[PDB]
């Protein structure tokens, strides 16, 4: 909680809208939508059928996390 | 010799018991001291097993309790009909079918919630149906409201009729044993009776009210000015107009001329191309030949004369050189059990809704059904979702066979006995083909996802690089699709558009197309199969090793629910069949998650979509083929594409799915407290609180408990299947009906 | 008789009950008195 | 053998024939205590002595009204009374529930002490306030001509007549309530349009009582 | 339409099937088919009262009757199927 | 006991392990009322087309049986005093108390004997029997007056029943098929015999 909170303030502070953050700070749709959903979009466009980028060992880590995650389940 | 045998007044009908919680059992009865006792009270209802060792009080008992399950339906049909006759839109569906979109609920203009009122056309407001009950209304000729408030007040006549059916078959007029024991007479009574003459009088239905309604409604007309159909019951001349075989009357019936009935019973094949469901005539000589069929399989068993099977002999006569004694010794085991049967038919059950589900995707059975994309989804997916659910049940119930009604006495060299005399080798090799297709069907995806990131797409498995093709199903494809040519010489097309062939288009939008079979099409299939055997893999450890195993000798004697046998001989959890039933529904719901996944996102890639006359345009382009071998594939083209419009649904009429999305999250990480931790903790908290309590003077008199270890595992796999089912259901929903 | 109003005296009908009259109290005092937000009256 | 409501049938055992109008008839088993059907008795004399005064009310004005006098049908007198002579009608309601509140009040509190109210705190009333039965209130007020301590034998039959007139008088009044729902016409109105064709004017014709 | 081709073969089939049965050949109520084809008696029956030598019944009538009607239509119709009638 | 043939091979007047509605001293009362019933309903059928084609009643009526009013899709006729519904009323009440009395007898034998009835008591106190009361209007005449004559009334009572049971399905056969009267049916048929059967009829 707190570094999904520091973290979605201060990319809200360093893009420019503050204002975003002021209103869409206050109900758990908005985390979901706005950070969650919004920020993802570069990440898994790691690589893709068209082909890939820098971020694609990001992208391949971020499976990796959900595998180890879900076998501790 | 079968006959009645029923016994008089044996219950009295007073409400002394129900000031008397917990009157069924012994240990029950004598009150509460703790609050296991209230747990215990609910989960000991319905073991009928456990009040009495009689079969004959268990047998009546669960004979009026099917009365009361009977009658609670019958109140469900009667709502719904209700609620299409006065709180929908029926009839200004019935006048356009598309661009007026099903309802038939309507909310209460409170704090809110009136903007889930939608726009559903017609000049009404409410909450659009998927359930699919105006199709099946259209396809059995029902015009006007009504008839609906007509059939709803019958449908609760039927409820009240069940209710005191029950309340006479329990109280005072029960039957004896030996009514019951005659599974031949019922085989008879059902195979004839219900089903048979069920199809019989629909049949009788379709031909003299839903063909020729339904012919007029596709030939154009409103449905006001179509004739009521009494008038097409007595008139015998209109039906003579509409199809010219009725003026010659039964006469070709009875003198084997059948071939004059070529009008209204046909062999068709494909759709009706202006409707998009299925051609009546073929329905109703269908359920004609059903009905034939059925009938004459009713006369199979002897009752009271010389002809007829029984089923002792049939048994005893199969036994061959590999198996010993055969079947001797079966009879006695499925008609002296009431679980053994509740296992067999539970398991055929939930199968045959399964393939409920899957045929009725493939060959759409209503009027203006297949361009309803969410009816369609919504169909598919509960059904799916109810044959998982009995098929573990039917686990479960072969588990308590084993433990409880066993006996080794009656049942000596048998099959069943050389079952559990080989259960380590059928453990065993099951146990490696779940490894082996474990290994592979899912290492394809995790290769796909390698090969992919690291800048070598050409050594992935796929259409263009390495390729996998289902040989087998394209080459059944192509069988079927040719089938009308060499080996179905009467049919006009093939028995659904899937085996390949044109396309059906109703109103812009596709009925179906025929659907080609690739590389990931390959890979999904084997996933289905490794999930389907690793479930089978766990219920079927549970029944044969639910009497006894190498680590625990006596486990007969604990019974069929149990938590432990200690932290002994290394550390026993979760030893009892209960729990193999347990893991059974986690993987249930794993497998049927993946199956609905599949045909959701196939559908939308490769059938859906508008016929904009510039070829076909699918709702998502058709990257089916291109994408389903890379989890992440499934991850950002499936899960976070399709996921617009649930989390952007607030301030529309649809903001229901998305506010119910977040609570199912919520419920499906609230199941882990339950999973994940173990009562000793949670009794000495709750062993602190009592203290705070007893300071203030509020100890309350029963005793504060925690809830036992297996009732803590049962809560925890509670919520976690209804937090992930109604997380599926809130996507799909919001989904197919934003954009469908 | 008796028993008949023992059995309405059981915990699960009195819950039933009770939470119908609070909810359906509070539910019409939402509707004749519509959003509520402050007190200042 | 009394006369049974469905002749054949043995009375219930908490039924016995002391009261008035006793005629065995409790299907559902309602008043099987004894304190509930002494409360029970008290509501049903209470009812029917608000129904006799109802339907005679009812039936008096209606005959006022279809001879020409002016008296409108009972559907309009509250409007028409509350309307045409000044009266404000919140007023009127909160006297009426005044009054009949405090009377209403000491019936209650005579019900659970039986014999409560003789004791002389109303203004100086001693013993005709003082209850003779279980909703036989009668003293110097209540039976002013003095019927209730002459004539036993005779006053039994004049409970009995007051329990039969009243039961009548209740599905009289239902009656009213549920013709005016149906026609939508005074009651006496309706008596004579079925007076005037017995035949061809009933329910049986209206089309709102069978929808078949 | 009586004495048509039809009528020979219903009349035929279920001739065949009642003379079969009558005549010790068919499974009747009384002589029953073992798991070898072989005539054994029954039991447990509802104690018919019929004077016939083969002992027959009302049973068999509508039994025979059922199996002939069956035989009769599948014949009837195959041959139409064919061409040939 | 009466009507007893040696018949009955489903078996259901088995008095061992009874109850409910089946058994002997319910399923032979039930029988007579149904015989009853029908026989009237048979004569019923029949009597408006042969007194029409007798030329004793006039031809406002002689009409089908199916066509009084019972069916009002199959045909109606106006001319009764009231509606259908106000006849039915009527049907209603009466049928609920001669039905309702007999059903008290039924279950309490002897106790229509005593609660008043408008002076009707000595009429309704039935016998040991339940199917054959008696009484003085029941049994208005002593018909029999012995014990050798009552079994005959009582065997020709049920054979004569059985028969219009049997008759009454008749009609509402023919009725369906070829939607013309009994009587009609009597006639066409013993117009051309070969020429007009049920065979003929399959239209
Ligand atoms: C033709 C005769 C007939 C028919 C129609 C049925 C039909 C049925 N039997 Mg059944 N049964 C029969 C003969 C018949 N049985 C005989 C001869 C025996 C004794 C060997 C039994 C013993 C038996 C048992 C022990 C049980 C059933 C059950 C059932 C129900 C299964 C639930 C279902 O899917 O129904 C689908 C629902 C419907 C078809 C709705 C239609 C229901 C109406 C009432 C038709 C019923 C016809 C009725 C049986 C005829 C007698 C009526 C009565 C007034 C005399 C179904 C209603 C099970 C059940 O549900 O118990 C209640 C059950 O536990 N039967
Ligand atoms: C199982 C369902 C069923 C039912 C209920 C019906 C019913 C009917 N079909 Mg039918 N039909 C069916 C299946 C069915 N069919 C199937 C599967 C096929 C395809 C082979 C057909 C093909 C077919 C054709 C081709 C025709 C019909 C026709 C008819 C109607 C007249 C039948 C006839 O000529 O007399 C048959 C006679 C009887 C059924 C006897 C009825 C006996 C009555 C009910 C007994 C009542 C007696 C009782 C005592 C009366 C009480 C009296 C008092 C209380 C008032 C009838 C409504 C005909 C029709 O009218 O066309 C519109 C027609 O031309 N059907
Ligand atoms: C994603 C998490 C996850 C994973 C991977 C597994 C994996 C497995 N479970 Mg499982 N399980 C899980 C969650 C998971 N479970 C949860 C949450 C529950 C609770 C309900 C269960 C409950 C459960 C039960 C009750 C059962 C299993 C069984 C199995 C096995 C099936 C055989 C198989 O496919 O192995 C194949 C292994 C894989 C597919 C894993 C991936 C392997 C990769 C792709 C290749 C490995 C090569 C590797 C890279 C080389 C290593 C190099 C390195 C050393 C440098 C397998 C070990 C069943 C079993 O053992 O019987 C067969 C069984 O009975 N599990
Ligand atoms: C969704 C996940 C989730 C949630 C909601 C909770 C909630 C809670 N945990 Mg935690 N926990 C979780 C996951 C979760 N946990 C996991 C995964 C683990 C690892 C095993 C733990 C381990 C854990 C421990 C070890 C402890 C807790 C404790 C607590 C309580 C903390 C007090 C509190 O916040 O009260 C807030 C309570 C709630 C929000 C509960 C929700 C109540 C709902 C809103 C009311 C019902 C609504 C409605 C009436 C329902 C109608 C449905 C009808 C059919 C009944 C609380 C009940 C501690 C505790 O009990 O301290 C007192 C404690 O000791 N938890
Ligand atoms: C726990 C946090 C919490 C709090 C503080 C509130 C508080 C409030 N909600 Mg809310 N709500 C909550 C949780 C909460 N809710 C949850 C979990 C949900 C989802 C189920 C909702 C769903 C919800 C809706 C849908 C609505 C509210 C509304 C309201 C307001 C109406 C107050 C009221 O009843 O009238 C005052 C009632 C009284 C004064 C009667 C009380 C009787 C006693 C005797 C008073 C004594 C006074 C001395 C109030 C500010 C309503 C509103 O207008 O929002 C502002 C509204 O429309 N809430
Ligand atoms: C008309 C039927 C009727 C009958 C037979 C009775 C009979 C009885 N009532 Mg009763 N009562 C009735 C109607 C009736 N009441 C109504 C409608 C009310 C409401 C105002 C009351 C209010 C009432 C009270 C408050 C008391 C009684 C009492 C009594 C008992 C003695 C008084 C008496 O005999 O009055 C004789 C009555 C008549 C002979 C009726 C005359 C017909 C009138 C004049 C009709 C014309 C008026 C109309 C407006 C026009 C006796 C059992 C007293 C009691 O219980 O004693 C212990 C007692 O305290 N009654
Ligand atoms: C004279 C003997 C005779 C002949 C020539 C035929 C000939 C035929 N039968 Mg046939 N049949 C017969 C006896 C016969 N049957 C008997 C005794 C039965 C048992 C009742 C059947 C039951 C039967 C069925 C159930 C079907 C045929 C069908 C057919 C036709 C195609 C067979 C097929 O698809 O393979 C063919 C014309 C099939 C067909 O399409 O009929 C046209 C079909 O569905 N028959
Ligand atoms: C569906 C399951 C089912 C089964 C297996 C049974 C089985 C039985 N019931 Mg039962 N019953 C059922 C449902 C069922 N009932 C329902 C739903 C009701 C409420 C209406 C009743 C009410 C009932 C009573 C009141 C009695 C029984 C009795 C009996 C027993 C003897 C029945 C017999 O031989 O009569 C043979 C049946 C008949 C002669 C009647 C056939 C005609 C009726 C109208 C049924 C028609 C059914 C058919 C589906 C209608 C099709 C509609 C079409 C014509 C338009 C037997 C144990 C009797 C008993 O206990 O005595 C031992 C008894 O007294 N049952
Ligand atoms: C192949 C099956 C041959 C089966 C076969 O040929 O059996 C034939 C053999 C015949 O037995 P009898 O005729 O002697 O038995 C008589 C009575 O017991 C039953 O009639 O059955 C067995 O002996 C059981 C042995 C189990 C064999 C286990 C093989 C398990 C394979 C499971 C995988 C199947 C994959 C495809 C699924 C669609
Ligand atoms: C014996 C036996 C033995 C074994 O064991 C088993 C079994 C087989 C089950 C059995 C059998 C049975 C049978 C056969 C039965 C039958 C029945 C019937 C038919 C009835 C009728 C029945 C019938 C009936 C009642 C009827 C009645 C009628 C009537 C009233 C009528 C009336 C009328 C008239 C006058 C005329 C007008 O315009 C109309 C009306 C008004 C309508
Ligand atoms: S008590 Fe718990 S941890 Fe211990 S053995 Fe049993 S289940 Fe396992």
């Amino acid at each position: 909680w707190v570094t999904f909170y520091w973290h979605w303030k201060h990319l809200t502070l360093w893009q420019g809208n503050v204002a975003q953050f002021d209103e869409s700070s206050t109900y758990l749709m908005g985390w979901l939508r706005d950070y969650l959903w919004l920020n993802s979009s570069q990440l898994i466009n790691g690589y893709n059928p068209f082909g890939m980028n820098s971020l694609s060992v990001w992208a391949w880590t971020f499976l990796f996390g959900h595998l180890i995650y879900a076998t501790g389940f | 010799k079968v006959k009645i045998a029923v016994d008089r007044n044996p219950v009295e009908t007073s409400f002394e018991k129900w000031a008397k919680p917990g009157h069924f059992s012994r240990t029950l009865s004598k009150g509460p001291n703790t609050t296991t006792w209230i747990w215990n009270l609910h989960a000991d209802a319905h073991d009928f097993d456990s009040h009495t060792s009689d079969l004959e009080e268990i047998s009546r008992k669960v004979f009026s309790a099917h009365f009361g399950q009977l009658g609670i339906i019958f109140i469900w049909l009667s709502g719904m009909y209700f609620h299409g006759a006065r709180f929908s839109n029926y009839e200004a569906w019935l006048s356009d079918p598309t661009h007026i979109k099903p309802s038939a609920q309507v909310v209460w203009p409170i704090v809110g919630q009136e903007i889930l009122n939608g726009d559903v056309g017609g000049g009404f407001q409410g909450i659009q149906i998927t359930s699919g009950f105006f199709q099946l209304w259209r396809a059995s000729g029902i015009t006007s409201e009504l008839q609906l408030y007509t059939t709803a007040i019958g449908g609760l006549v039927m409820a009240a009729a069940m209710f005191f059916a029950g309340w006479f078959h329990y109280h005072k007029a029960a039957p004896k044993l030996e009514w019951f024991q005659n599974v031949e007479s019922m085989l008879n009574h059902h195979l004839g009776g219900l089903l048979g003459l069920g199809s019989l009088a629909w049949a009788g239905h379709q031909i003299h009210v839903s063909l020729p309604v339904n012919k007029l409604l596709d030939a154009g007309v409103d449905p006001k000015e179509i004739p009521l159909p009494h008038d097409l019951l007595l008139n015998r001349a209109i039906m003579a107009d509409l199809y010219p075989s009725f003026a010659k009357g039964i006469a070709p019936f009875f003198t084997l001329n059948w071939s004059e009935y070529s009008d209204f019973l046909t062999f068709k094949g494909g759709l009706n191309p202006v409707t998009g469901g299925l051609w009546l005539s073929d329905t109703a000589h269908h359920h004609v030949a059903i009905a034939v069929l059925f009938l004459v399989a009713g006369h199979m068993y002897r009752t009271n004369w010389g002809i007829g099977h029984s089923m002792k002999e049939i048994l005893e006569a199969h036994r061959g050189p590999f198996t010993g004694e055969g079947h001797v010794g079966l009879y006695e085991i499925l008609t002296t059990s009431w679980h053994a049967q509740l296992a067999i038919n539970l398991a055929l059950f939930g199968s045959l809704s399964i393939i409920v589900a899957h045929h009725m995707y493939a060959m759409p059975p209503y009027p203006y059904l297949a361009t309803d994309y969410g009816t369609q989804l919504s169909l598919f997916t509960h059904h799916t979702w109810i044959g998982g659910f009995c098929i573990v049940g039917a686990g479960a119930h072969a588990a308590i066979f084993m433990v409880r009604d066993y006996d080794p006495t009656n049942n000596y060299n048998n099959l069943l006995d050389r079952v559990i005399r080989h259960r380590d080798a059928i453990i065993s090799h099951l146990n490696w083909v779940c490894i082996f297709l474990g290994f592979h069907s899912f290492g394809l995806y995790i290769h796909n996802d390698t090969m992919s990131a690291l800048g070598r797409p050409q050594d992935m498995f796929s259409d263009t690089a390495i390729q996998l093709q289902p040989v087998f199903a394209q080459w059944i494809q192509n069988t079927h699709f040719l089938a009308p040519q060499l080996t179905a010489p009467n049919a006009l097309a093939a028995t659904s558009l899937t085996w390949g062939g044109d396309l059906v288009a109703v109103g812009g939008k596709v009925a179906m197309m025929p659907i080609s079979l690739g590389t990931s099409d390959f890979m999904v299939h084997h996933i289905h199969a490794f999930t389907i055997h690793v479930t089978v893999l766990i219920l079927l450890k549970g029944v044969l090793f639910a009497r006894s195993s190498r680590l625990i000798p006596d486990k007969a004697n604990l019974g069929f629910r149990f938590p432990c046998d200690g932290p002994g001989r290394g550390g026993t959890c979760q030893v009892s069949a209960w729990d193999h039933v347990f893991l059974g529904l986690f993987w249930m719901y794993n497998s049927l998650s993946i199956v609905i996944f599949h045909f959701s996102w196939k559908m939308q890639s490769d059938v859906w979509g508008t016929v904009t006359a510039s070829g076909v345009s699918h709702i998502t382009g058709g990257n089916f083929a291109q994408s389903a071998n890379t989890i992440n594939g499934w991850l950002r083209d499936f899960l976070w594409a399709q996921s617009s419009q649930v989390i952007q649904s607030y301030g529309s009429a649809l903001s229901a799915y998305g506010l119910i999305f977040l609570g199912a999250h919520f419920v499906w990480a609230f199941s882990l407290m339950f999973l994940f931790s173990g009562r000793g903790y949670w009794q000495e908290l709750i062993e602190s609180i009592v203290w705070a309590h007893n300071k203030l003077k509020v100890a309350p008199a029963i005793q504060p408990r925690a809830l036992s270890i297996t009732q803590g595992r049962a809560v925890g796999v509670a919520h976690y299947l209804l937090g992930g089912i109604a997380t599926t259901w809130s996507f799909f929903l919001a989904r197919i009906i934003s954009v469908g | 008789m008796k028993d008949f109003t023992t059995y309405l005296s059981t915990a699960p009908v009195i819950a039933t009950i009770w939470f119908t009259f609070t909810a359906g109290l509070l539910i019409e005092i939402n509707r004749y008195f519509p959003d509520p937000l402050v007190f200042s009256f | 053998v009394r006369p049974v409501w469905f002749p054949g049938n043995p009375p219930p055992a908490h039924l016995d024939g002391s009261l008035a109008g006793d005629y065995g008839f409790d299907p559902l088993f309602l008043g099987q205590e004894p304190q509930t059907l002494k409360w029970y008795v008290q509501a049903e004399l209470v009812h029917g002595r608000f129904a006799m005064l109802g339907a005679a009310g009812i039936i008096l004005t209606s005959i006022g009204a279809k001879v020409g006098l002016g008296f409108p049908e009972w559907y309009d007198a509250g409007k028409v009374v509350v309307e045409k002579n000044n009266i404000d009608f919140p007023t009127l309601m909160v006297i009426q529930f005044y009054l009949m509140g405090w009377a209403e009040t000491k019936r209650w509190y005579d019900f659970k002490n039986p014999g409560s109210q003789a004791d002389g705190s109303f203004l100086g009333f001693t013993e005709e306030f003082k209850g003779l039965e279980n909703g036989y209130p009668g003293g110097r007020f209540f039976d002013p001509m003095g019927l209730s301590r002459g004539d036993a034998a005779k006053y039994q039959e004049y409970k009995q007549k007051e329990v039969k007139n009243g039961r009548l008088a209740m599905i009289a009044c239902l009656g009213f309530a549920a013709q005016y729902a149906a026609t939508g016409k005074g009651p006496l109105d309706n008596l004579a349009d079925h007076l005037a064709d017995p035949n061809h004017v009933n329910f049986a014709t209206n089309g709102v009582s069978n929808p078949i | 339409f009586i004495g048509s081709s039809t009528n020979l073969i219903m009349v035929a089939s279920t001739t065949a099937t009642l003379a079969a049965a009558r005549f010790g050949l068919a499974p009747t109520v009384k002589k029953n088919t073992t798991a070898g084809l072989k005539l054994v008696d029954s039991k447990n029956s509802a104690g018919v009262i019929s004077n016939d030598p083969a002992g027959f019944t009302i049973v068999d009538v509508l039994a025979m009757g059922a199996a002939g009607h069956g035989l009769g239509v599948g014949i009837v119709l195959g041959l139409k199927g064919i061409g040939a009638l | 006991l009466p009507g007893d043939f040696g018949f009955d091979p489903l078996g259901l007047l088995d008095p061992v392990n009874s109850g409910g509605f089946i058994e002997p001293k319910w399923l032979q009362y039930s029988e007579v009322i149904h015989a009853r019933w029908a026989m009237l309903g048979a004569a019923g059928c029949i009597a408006p087309e042969v007194l029409g084609a007798a030329g004793l009643i006039p031809d406002a009526t002689n009409i089908k049986w199916f066509e009084s009013g019972v069916i009002p899709p199959a045909g109606s006729y106006n001319g009764y005093w009231a509606d259908p519904y106000t006849i039915f009323f009527v049907e209603i009440v009466a049928m609920q108390f001669a039905e309702l009395r007999r059903l008290q007898d039924f279950r309490y034998p002897g106790s229509m004997g005593q609660q008043y009835f408008l002076g009707l008591e000595a009429i309704f106190k039935g016998s040991g029997d339940a199917a054959y009361p008696g009484g003085p209007f029941f049994n208005l005449f002593n018909l029999g007056k012995t014990e050798a004559a009552m079994k005959e009334l009582k065997l020709k009572e049920i054979k004569n029943g059985r028969l219009a049971m049997l008759a009454m399905l008749g009609y509402g056969a023919q009725a369906v098929m070829t939607g013309k009267g009994p009587f009609q049916n009597l006639v066409e048929h013993l117009a051309d015999p070969v020429n007009n059967n049920i065979l003929t009829n399959f239209a």
